[PDB]
């Protein structure tokens, strides 16, 4: 996603993301969810089992 | 005596901050452990 590299899962979710916001983080900054650059929808990003 | 012991396992929550002390400290260990990955350690960022 715009350059931003990883390995999961992505699901629907239901995290509003401000309008201004296009990546979300966790506690160790890795990437949370995501806002799709072409259709303005939020997915989860869950890395794999 | 066991119903005073009752009450007061009812009523004081500091009487197993023995254990509660552990879980707390095993809490803090790991939150630090997960939170030292957001360190950049003088590179450039942090994200591999
Ligand atoms: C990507 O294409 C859709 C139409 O399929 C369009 O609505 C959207 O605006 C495009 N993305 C951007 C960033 O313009």
């Amino acid at each position: 996603f715009n350059g931003l590299t990883g390995t999961g899962v992505l699901t629907e979710s239901n995290k509003k993301f401000l309008p201004f916001q296009q990546f979300g983080r966790d506690i160790a900054d890795t990437t949370d969810a995501v806002r799709d650059p072409q259709t303005l929808e939020i997915l989860d990003i869950t890395p794999c089992s | 005596a066991i119903g005073k012991i009752q009450d007061s396992l009812s009523s004081t929550a500091s009487a197993l901050g023995k254990l509660q002390d552990v879980v707390n400290q095993n809490a803090q260990a790991l939150n630090t452990l997960v939170k030292q990955l957001s360190s950049n350690f003088g590179a450039i960022s942090s994200v591999l």
